[PDB]
Order: C-alpha cells, then structure tokens, then sequence
C-alpha cells in the first residue's frame, strides 16, 4: 500500500 | 467515465474530498488514496495490501 505524509509549503 | 478503466493515484477518501490530511494511504487494487485516519490505518499501521471502502467495503 503505497505512502505519503505533508505538513507545509515546499520552501 | 473519469476512470478510462485504468488504476491511477486517485484520492477518494469516504470523505468524498480529494483533500489532503497530512497522512494518505493508496489502495493495493484500485491504486485511489485516502486519509488513513479515516480508513483505521497511520504510517505505523500500513498493511501490504490495505483494501479501500471502494473495493472491501
Ligand atoms: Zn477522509
Ligand atoms: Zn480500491
């Protein structure tokens, strides 16, 4: 099972 | 139909957004993404083959 996790922007 | 019958990264959460939570998980037969939290899985959790409302129910 694929997976990702984020929090903010890029910068 | 927006699926052309073709398994792509597709985010459909039982929330009916394609919103990001800060985690997401993608389903092994359909390849769509959820938020895990809303499915009963975390990045601690994540099974090799988690199945998605969509195909378990
Ligand atoms: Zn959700
Ligand atoms: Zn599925």
């Amino acid at each position: 099972a694929r997976t990702k996790q984020t929090a903010r922007k890029s910068t | 139909g927006h699926m052309d019958r073709y398994d792509f990264e597709v985010v459909r959460c039982i929330c009916e957004v394609q919103e990001e939570n800060d985690f997401m998980i993608q389903c092994e037969e359909c390849q769509c993404w959820q938020h895990g939290v809303c499915m009963g899985l975390l990045e601690e959790n994540v099974p090799e083959k988690y199945t998605c409302y969509v195909c378990q129910d």
